[PDB]
DNA sequence: TTGT
DNA sequence: ACAACTGCGATTAC
RNA sequence: GUAAUCGCA
């Protein structure tokens, strides 16, 4: 799926129970489609497909990994004591649930030590409150129980978890505008987004960029001349169309990862599927009952939301 | 053959529930495996037993 | 099962002696009241009389101060049979290494043949004796003994 | 290393590497970084650092030194806290600037293009 | 239309910026939403974007938080969007980015009329974003055109300029209306 | 408990309340019983 | 918004092809199209006299409009289509409860009437004032719901009596008379 | 009052261009192709025309 | 607009009249030009003779 | 997809004691149950008929 | 249109008892793990205890919602908005201006770690978690339920 | 506010013409812009005219450097107000040929004839000169005669300045509200 | 005629952007080339670096962010980088008044030679003006007189020409009545051995009324190997205490006996920081520790400790110019220590020295929610 | 699968 | 052996 | 013309 850069990466990240050998729609039993403990970290609580199939097809974690053994990892800090004293152990689901794991902090003081304050904890797939002498794991990654969709999610502590699954859905219609703006406010993961999306020029070399042009883009190096081919106005698979300009000028260093080019619904190198409008939340005349908007037509006229589509016919 | 075509990851969880020391390389359902697992089964009648969650991931695989 | 919760904060006087002492399903100490009583909440201009006759849970004593809104009884007027009552089973995890004792009001016999479940006639403790427990071999045992 | 760039362009030498070049005859500039994988403002360092090197390809030479590994070579230098930089000249009658703390990249081109 | 908490919308109507809701800075709002829609879906992120947003505007800036922001302390998202319009207001001296009386909320005025509206409302910009499906895809209608060699119904599909179906839900609701002959005609002819 | 505890709502929310009776406290347009709103207060004054 | 409970906002796009045959036909009976196939290509490049045809010819005419989730009877009702410049269909407000609408990319469909007798039907019993009490328990269906209902509970809802009105006992101590 | 958590750390200017060789950012993902080649997985077709040329001058 | 970035500690003044204007919240030579001499002699412990130090010295620069 | 292994799930019976059963998960997706009835009975459920000898399974295997 | 009636971040006002009420609860269940600790009482009694007083706390705080409005801000848009009936009722009202109480883990059984926090403050993020739980079961309830009507 | 919002006229570029272009979505070698960048450029040329009708201009610059609107040659009537707004940017010496159709209207623009003479394309056009406008009303404090002041805030584009603005707003509404004093039909 | 209310306070050394100072051996090593990595060596620091100190400018800029006034007594050149650095001062309202300019010399840059003889054996043929301060013509003496604190790092003992230029300051100071901080943040070459280290500072230890080391600093001063054996003892058979028997991490206190060598007559207060988590206090008259936390793991991608110390200096000097009962006083020097305590835990969530240093508001926010009501 |  | 929401739209694969 | 897959409300 090509709709937006959003969708190339959030459709390799799923997991599906249905398929060749599993659980067809209507076997799935409803046990199958809730969250079990084990899936903290894991397995996102808030990403599924809506219909027949809910509960059966889910993203995979942000920060998870496949293990040895086939076992999906997740990413543990351990504050015991130690030679060390700090590690990131990629603990198995059936490993993590023999350990204390607090995702709390410590700012609290008693006039007594701070080793025995209280907090919420996980042990044995349960919720408890123990000493911070007996933590022996703690979750510190903010994006850690998420995954790409949910946490592009500004402020999802102030949203409830049903209106989640609707927005990470929606996040993935967005249509790549003729022109591209960042957002004012944002969770700092739309820049990884357009950096994994696959619609940036990323170099593979150092060097310097020579000659500049819309066709291409050369990059002089260690005695070698490296040339990128642009994207100038092509189709994708959901007929959304697909540019790239030039962000580097003419003489500048870039190393070897660095951005040469923004692609479409992307500027600056960070993910802009949207424009920042003006916005005021009062009832208009009944134009907006149920949820409907009226919008003025400054936005028409100065095309901010204006947007290509191709679409291809072959005989 | 197919019953008895336990995977290197069947080995590992078959010693893992039911205490065995058969080495990792030996994939196949020994009947020592079975005994164990009969004691086990009848050890769960006199309470001596935990059930197993079949919806843990520890217990399923991806593919 | 409507909580009765103080009107002001002041003390509260009542007679100990009609209510008969028990022992909450919260494991705390109260009064078990049968009978109408009048519980007085003295307050710096004000006294407060509310309470109600059927067998409710008075989780409050004689001459406390209480503050305002604090749960002083539980009136748990509403008692019936539950058709879906379910013998739900919940297991004690031990949170530390060692050993088991128990001193008495502990069957020394085990409730089946075989098997480690023992049963309680009586309540009682149970005591874990902290430790690290290791595995000793065949071998480790002749050279590893009691008090080395 | 033909088929892939490398990443970094910045060589950790040791101290015996680093008494060889001073020894022998150089033909370029040759800059010296002292870090310590502990030092906060270092991770700011070492990507000016490759900025630089990127920005002069084979027109100076730039190595940086750990010292955790190398803690008496790098006390025998005279160098006070982490954010160090060497900066030994070509000709080897001028003397070596050396510079402490965070500077900017528009100060070490400067003080290669004219001091050393 | 939609936005990243949750709300999803179909433009209504495309009025003139003469029409459209001013501030007391004098510039007409873009989008006007309906505010019943907060206590049914339950977002409150959005009113906080929204804020943020028109803070960053005025100073110029660009905020990227971090979820649960409440671990350091309680309300820190409050505290955060409350300083920053403050600061805007100051800085760009308009009063109105923050009311002291109701912060977050200024009382604009009405295009048309002129004259103020009596309660405060929420003024900010949000991140709106424009959806696939698109009235001009989802537009279909036929008169007569063509039929399916077996069953000789009409096609399906938008794109085969086919009809629309009446399912056995439809045929329900129109035997209990009552009206025999519509049926008739949709079922024959 | 013999000694006092640590919770998260040890400290007092903040509140344009609060803060615009403290502002009134002054100049003598109202008077409060101390030196700090209280919630009673807060109350009243959203009301009135 | 400003619509009436007969009448329904129609695309012009969409009525040109469901009417197609009747301002086929106008266009033959009026000295403006000598055949079928003039009036075809006089209707395909968007005549002004087209649209005007077509306005006269449904003003007279029902329309059939119905969801998807038809549940209830009420489903399906009908309306008096009113040619409007867009590709959105209008829809009255207080008669969104009975299709279970919301504007928030919901979809229906459009049928017309041939024959007189359904036309009749569609314009006698199938219209919107003649169901207003939902046929299970006999119950007003269509009521003001969110804004109307909020702009009501402004205008009915009261004044300041007591301590919010005056700050002060008016025992130490309204005035508008309107005939 | 002052938030706690310092707020200059969510503030980012409008005109930035991310640098992705930050210290927030993972290594550069490698070409497949080229990822591949330098380890030995996959052969140029140099190589196998070579190999091919001697097993035919082989036989 | 240089006035901005020429700060009053870098100009050498007596401490007096230097805290005299930290005091009126004047950090920057482009803010004392803004202010006026009446204004500037309103300033609490600031004499007459101070205004001419201050002109004296502007006018050295 | 599930991974193979013992699983010990357990199901209460109508009139009686609880029921409960072994399952053996192979790679191909073999299932070799194992259930007890009130007394010991220690049956396989690999068959279709009534029930099946665990001993008799253990001595064709080579006990 | 004339009035205008909006939502804002101020405009969700909890009860002014909320603090108080919240702080004995957490006090009394610091004491009854310290108490269960030594020994005093068992594990049932302590989840009775726990479940029992938060739900009450989140009952108490549910009924109180309504008469503060009443009372102390009659025009609060949100109170208006419930009590005319357009949009909103005392139940979801009261995840936003209260508490959101003990939500059900998956099998019927008590998570017994509360939400004391309402979509105000903002939810922790094993809060966030657990009422993932409750979304869950709220879609595939849809589901159900749109199929077997 | 109605006036100088809707009410005031100006003069934009309407119609551009190119020479050897395949279509508005291509680039053109020598030229760091797409042909539809260099129209959205056009579109942004504010222009200063007192006169109906169509006009022709045309760009006619060579060599490598950046065509501005100081290279767009007008008829004596028009004039430019910016003259230093970025139409493109020529990175190779090429020789840069368009034409432009200046005409003076009201509001905005839809580009209707799409289909129409090859070469030459379409662009919308938003005839606004006044960006934004605020009046606030403060009293007069007269006592029992309840006087009050009025303020207006005009921001114009440069096609014409604030008071030219509000002159010509009152007028017009002016200009509106005579009919109504006229004989009756 | 008198001077402000808020008692100004000096800050006399080096103007360095990102210096540290303190620099040892850590056991832990990272990748050499992958620089995102070494953020887990934030997360758990080597102990020496737990809270690391910097420049005194630093400490100015914090004092002054936490409320009151400062100024920073030094030379910098006429270069970009010295107008820079002054331009920064004085943005965020830093006193500039003692900072010379001079054109002959450039700041940062100190030429040497490198003259290989049997080893790499450098000298300095001249001197950076951070480090040239000359006594007689380049010390404000009003700056002197208004100054109650005068606050100076041992960084300026290791030059030759700055050593009289602080003596003099501190006379100078004294003849008016100010107190002198001194805060060790030993650098690299005073890590060699405690005898010469001892021998080389004591002249500035014996002038110094009020003095802040760190827990290392202090130990490597009092046989450091002492120490390491004895938070290493185990009870063999029997524990004596609780302590020992949850085997938590040590916080050793130590006795007035033990510090008496490192005591001289007009010592008034002794500052042993752990760290941003213990916190210990001497005066002739009480003894005790102030109890911290840390918590750099909330914020992990951020994680910077450079400014932790200069932080907690920058508290401390606030509160002692504003409460003069601390001296006095032990439980008041506690409550204003938790204020210094808080600043730290602030001042360790942000990249940047400078750019993450605590305000007055948000460090009194941080005690209140940190610490119960009865404690603040 | 789930139950019929 | 039998059945388990209603329809719509898009794509690719035969 | 049928499948597979996703989406829609
Ligand atoms: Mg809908
Ligand atoms: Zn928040």
């Amino acid at each position: 799926d090509r709709t937006n850069p959003l969708t190339q990466i959030v459709h390799g990240r799923k997991l599906s129970y249905l398929g060749p050998g599993g659980l067809t729609g209507r076997t799935a039993s409803f046990r199958i489609r809730d969250i079990h403990p084990s899936h903290y970290g894991r397995i996102c609580p808030i990403d599924t497909s809506e219909g027949i199939n809910v509960g059966l097809i889910g993203s995979l974690a942000i920060h998870a990994r496949i293990g040895h053994w086939g076992s999906l990892e997740s990413p543990f800090y351990e504050i015991s004591e130690r030679s060390t004293g700090v590690r990131m152990l990629y603990l198995s689901p059936g490993r993590d649930e023999y350990y204390m794991v607090a995702a709390g902090n410590s700012l609290a003081l008693n006039q007594d030590i701070q080793e025995e304050q209280v907090v919420p904890a996980r042990y044995r797939q349960e919720f408890l409150t123990i000493a911070w002498e007996q933590v022996h794991l703690r979750s510190i990654f903010p994006f850690q129980y998420f995954s790409i969709g949910a946490s592009l999610i500004p402020f999802i502590e102030h949203n409830d978890a049903n209106r989640a699954l609707m927005s990470s859905n929606m996040q993935r219609q967005a249509v790549p505008l003729s022109r591209s703006e960042k957002c004012i406010v944002g969770t700092g993961l739309e820049r990884q987004a357009a950096l994994d999306s696959g619609a940036l020029a990323i170099a593979e070399r150092e060097g310097r960029v020579v000659y500049t042009n819309t066709d291409k883009i050369l990059l002089a190096g260690n005695g070698d001349i490296l040339s990128i081919p642009l994207v100038i106005y092509q189709r994708s698979n959901k007929n959304t169309c697909m540019h790239q300009k030039l962000q580097v000028p003419r003489g500048k260093c870039i190393k070897k990862g660095q951005i040469l080019a923004d692609g479409a619904a992307t500027v600056g190198g960070e993910l802009a599927l949207g424009k920042n409008v003006l916005v005021a939340y009062m009832p208009w005349e009944g134009y907006n009952s149920e949820d409907a908007v009226l919008i003025s037509e400054r936005l028409v006229y100065e095309d901010i939301y204006t947007s290509f589509h191709i679409r291809k016919y072959e005989i | 053959q197919q019953r008895c075509e336990l995977g290197r990851i069947g080995r590992r969880n078959m010693n893992r529930r039911l205490n065995l020391d058969i080495p990792q390389n030996n994939t196949f359902l020994l009947p020592r495996d079975i005994l164990a697992a009969a004691d086990h089964l009848i050890g769960l009648k006199f309470g001596m037993g935990a059930l197993d969650d079949m919806n843990h991931l520890k217990n399923k695989r991806i593919r | 099962a409507e909580h009765v919760r103080a009107p002001s904060n002041g003390k509260i006087k009542f007679n100990e002696d009609l209510v008969h002492p028990t022992r909450t399903r919260h494991g705390h100490p109260a009064f078990l009241c049968s009978i109408d009583l009048y519980v007085t909440i003295e307050s710096e201009d004000i006294l407060h009389n509310v309470n109600i006759p059927p067998k409710s849970l008075l989780l409050v004593q004689n001459d406390q101060y209480v503050e305002s809104e604090q749960v002083i009884a539980e009136i748990r007027a509403g008692i019936s049979t539950l058709n879906f009552k379910e013998k739900v089973r919940k297991h004690i995890y031990s949170d530390s290494d060692g050993e088991m004792h128990w001193s008495t009001d502990v069957y020394h016999a085990p409730e089946f043949t075989y098997g480690n479940v023992h049963l309680l006639p009586k309540t009682s403790h149970l005591w874990i004796l902290l430790g690290r427990p290791c595995r000793s071999s065949l071998v480790y045992l002749s050279i590893h003994k009691d008090q080395d | 290393g033909k088929y892939v760039r490398e990443d970094y362009l910045v060589k950790k030498v040791s101290a015996k590497d680093i008494q060889e070049l001073i020894k022998g005859e150089r033909n370029v500039p040759l800059i010296i970084d002292f870090y310590a994988t502990w030092c906060g403002p270092c991770i700011l360092m070492a990507q000016e650092l490759e900025m630089l090197a990127v920005e002069y390809e084979s027109n100076a030479l730039i190595v940086k030194v750990d010292t955790d590994d190398e803690y008496e070579f790098a006390r025998d230098m005279q160098v006070r806290g982490l954010p160090t930089l060497y900066f030994i000249s070509p000709d080897p009658n001028k003397d070596a600037i050396r510079t402490e703390g965070l500077i900017p990249i528009q100060m070490m081109r400067d003080i290669i293009n004219n001091d050393l | 239309v939609a936005g990243r908490h949750g709300n999803k919308g179909i433009i209504s109507k495309i009025l003139p910026r003469q029409d459209m809701p001013y501030l007391q800075d004098g510039r007409s709002v873009d989008m006007v939403f309906n505010p019943l829609g907060v206590p049914s879906r339950m977002n409150v992120g959005q009113i906080f974007e929204c804020s943020l947003g028109l803070a960053g505007s005025l100073l110029d800036r660009h905020y990227r938080i971090a979820p649960f922001d409440e671990r350091y302390e309680q309300e820190a998202s409050r505290k955060l969007v409350f300083s920053e319009l403050y600061e805007a207001s100051k800085q760009t001296a308009n009063p109105w980015v923050f009311e002291p009386e109701y912060p977050g909320k200024s009382r604009i005025f009405d295009g048309r009329t002129g004259n103020p509206f009596e309660q405060p409302v929420i003024i900010g910009k949000p991140y709106i974003l424009k959806l696939i499906h698109q009235v001009d895809d989802k537009i279909h209608g036929r008169s007569s055109g063509h039929y399916a060699l077996v069953t000789q119904q009409p096609l399906r599909g938008r794109a085969k300029q086919g009809g629309q179906r009446v399912g056995e839900m439809e045929v329900w609701a129109l035997e209990g209306f009552g009206v025999a002959h519509i049926l008739q005609e949709m079922l024959t002819y | 408990p013999e000694k006092e505890q640590w919770s998260r709502w040890q400290r007092r929310r903040p509140d344009v309340e609060t803060v615009f009776l403290k502002a009134m406290a002054e100049t003598g347009q109202v008077k409060l019983y101390g030196d700090h709103p209280t919630l009673t207060e807060t109350a009243l004054y959203r009301a009135r | 918004p400003s619509l009436s409970l007969h009448r329904c906002g129609l695309p012009r796009e969409i009525a040109i092809e469901l009417f197609q045959t009747f301002v086929i036909r106008g266009l033959i009976r009026q000295h403006l199209a000598s055949n079928i196939g003039v009036a075809k290509s006089k209707i395909r490049e968007k005549e002004p006299i087209v649209w005007e045809i077509l306005q006269e010819v449904m003003q007279g005419h029902p329309v059939l409009l119905n969801r998807a989730p038809t549940l209830h009877r009420l489903g399906i009702q009908a309306f008096q289509p009113v040619l409007v410049e867009g590709r959105a269909i209008c829809l009255h407000p207080l008669v969104c409860k009975g299709f279970n609408a919301d504007f928030d990319g919901d979809q229906m469909a459009v049928h017309v009437p041939l024959s007189l007798e359904a036309q009749v039907e569609a314009r006698l019993l199938m219209f919107s004032h003649m169901n207003l009490l939902s046929p299970a328990i006999g119950d007003p269906i269509s009521v003001p719901t969110q804004d109307m209902l909020i702009g009501l509970y402004v205008l009915t809802s009261g004044n300041h009596r007591g301590i919010c009105v005056n700050r002060y006992n008016p025992c130490n101590r309204k005035e508008p008379f309107f005939s | 009052g002052d938030p706690v958590y310092p707020t200059i750390n969510y503030i980012q200017d409008p005109d930035e261009v991310i640098d992705y060789r930050g210290p927030d950012f993972h290594e550069p993902t490698p070409n497949m192709l080229a990822y591949l080649k330098e380890h030995g997985k996959i052969i140029s077709r140099e190589e196998l025309e070579k190999i091919l040329a001697k097993e035919k001058t082989e036989e | 607009i240089a006035l901005k970035s020429i700060f009053i500690d870098q100009s050498e003044l007596p401490s007096r009249i230097y805290n005299c204007l930290k005091m009126s919240n004047i950090y920057t030579l482009l803010d004392l030009l803004n202010n006026s001499q009446e204004d500037l002699m309103k300033i609490e412990h600031f004499r007459s003779e101070d205004v001419k130090r201050i002109l004296g010295i502007l006018e050295k620069y | 997809l599930q991974s193979p292994g013992i699983y010990y799930r357990s199901e209460l019976d109508h009139n009686g004691i609880s029921v409960y059963t072994g399952t053996i998960i192979s790679d191909w997706g073999g299932r070799s149950e194992l259930e007890i009835d009130r007394k010991a009975r220690i049956w396989a459920r690999v068959s279709r008929k009534q029930k099946i000898s665990i001993l008799v399974l253990s001595s064709a295997m080579g006990l | 249109t004339a009035t205008s009636i909006s939502l804002g971040i101020d405009d969700l006002l909890t009860i002014p008892s909320k603090g108080w009420l919240v702080q004995d609860a957490e006090q009394q269940s610091l004491i009854l793990e310290k108490h269960h600790h030594y020994g005093n009482v068992h594990a049932v009694e302590k989840l009775r205890q726990s479940i029992e007083i938060w739900y009450a706390t989140s009952e108490y705080l549910r009924q109180e919602m309504n008469p503060n409005f009443r009372m102390t801000d009659p025009f609060n848009p949100v109170h208006i908005m419930s009590f005319s009936g357009a949009r909103g009722n005392a139940s979801q009202v009261h995840q936003l201006v209260g508490m959101r109480g003990l939500m059900s883990d998956p099998q019927g059984q008590m998570i017994d770690l509360p939400i004391q926090s309402n979509l105000r403050e903002g939810l922790s993020l094993t809060e966030y978690i657990i009422s993932c739980y409750g979304a869950r079961k709220g879609v595939v309830d849809t589901a159900v339920r749109t199929s077997d009507a | 506010r109605r006036a100088l919002l809707g009410e005031i006229e100006g003069t934009c570029i309407t119609r551009v013409k190119s020479e050897k272009v395949p279509h508005e979505y291509s680039t053109i070698t020598g030229i760091q812009e797409s042909v539809h960048e260099i129209l959205m450029n056009l579109k942004e040329i504010i222009l200063r005219s007192n006169l109906y009708g169509t006009s022709d201009a045309s760009i006619c610059v060579k060599g490598p450097g950046s065509v501005t609107a100081q290279d767009i040659i007008l008829p004596p009537y028009v004039e430019i107000v910016d003259n230093t707004q970025h139409i493109a940017s020529l990175t190779e010496p090429i020789d840069f040929c368009i034409g432009l159709q200046i005409e003076r209207n009201r509001g905005y623009l839809i580009k209707t004839p799409h289909n129409f003479q090859d070469g030459s394309y379409p662009i919308d056009a938003v005839f606004m000169p006044v960006r934004n406008a605020n009046h606030s009303i403060h009293s007069y404090g007269n006592g029992n005669e309840k006087q009050e002041i009025l303020f207006l805030e005009i921001w114009t584009n440069g096609s014409l300045t604030p008071k030219e603005a509000l002159h010509e707003a009152s007028r017009n509404l002016i200009d509106l509200f005579i009919p109504f004093l006229h004989m009756e039909e | 005629f008198p001077y402000p209310n808020p008692p100004l306070v000096i800050c006399f050394g080096a103007a360095q952007k990102e210096f540290v100072p303190t620099v040892r051996v850590s056991h832990e090593q990272m990748h050499q080339d992958k620089y995102s990595e070494w953020k887990m060596l934030q997360w758990n620091p080597p102990e020496f670096v737990r809270a690391p100190g910097g420049p005194p400018s630093n400490v100015a800029i914090s004092h002054v962010r936490l409320g009151g006034r400062a100024a920073f007594m030094g030379k910098v050149g006429n270069d970009e980088f010295g107008q820079e650095m002054v331009l920064l001062m004085n943005k965020e309202k830093v006193q500039t008044r003692a900072v010379k300019f001079d054109d002959s010399m450039r700041t940062g840059c100190t030429h040497m030679k490198i003259k290989f003889e049997d080893g790499k054996m450098k000298v300095e043929k001249v001197k950076e003006p951070a480090e040239d301060s000359l006594s007689s013509s380049e010390l404000n003496l009003d700056v002197l007189k208004e100054a109650r604190i005068f606050h100076f790092n041992s960084e300026v003992l290791t030059s030759s020409s700055m050593r009289s230029t602080l003596f003099k300051a501190i006379s100078l100071s004294k003849k008016f009545g100010g107190l002198v901080f001194f805060d060790l943040n030993l650098p690299l070459p005073l890590w060699r051995s405690r005898d010469e280290t001892r021998n080389l500072i004591k002249e500035a230890w014996e002038q110094a009324n009020i003095i802040e080391v760190s827990r290392q600093e202090l130990e490597f001063l009092l046989d450091e190997e002492h120490y390491e054996r004895k938070r290493n003892y185990r009870p063999q058979y029997f524990a004596e205490n609780f302590e020992q028997t949850k085997q938590r991490r040590d916080y050793y206190h130590y006795t007035p006996a033990e510090i008496a060598p490192l005591w001289h007559d007009g010592l008034k207060l002794l500052f042993v920081t752990d760290g941003t988590l213990r916190l210990h206090y001497y005066s002739p008259s009480f003894d005790g520790v102030v109890v911290g936390t840390e918590d750099v793991l909330i914020t992990p991608f951020t994680c910077d400790r450079t400014g932790s110390g200069d932080a907690v200096v920058a508290g401390i000097m606030r509160k002692l110019t504003t409460q003069p009962e601390m001296y006095h006083d032990q439980d008041v020097l506690e409550r204003q220590l938790r204020f210094a305590i808080a600043a730290g835990i602030i001042s360790q969530w942000t990249i940047g020295a400078v750019r993450g240093f605590p305000t007055e508001s948000a460090t009194q926010n941080l005690k209140e929610q940190v610490y119960v009501p009865s404690m603040w």
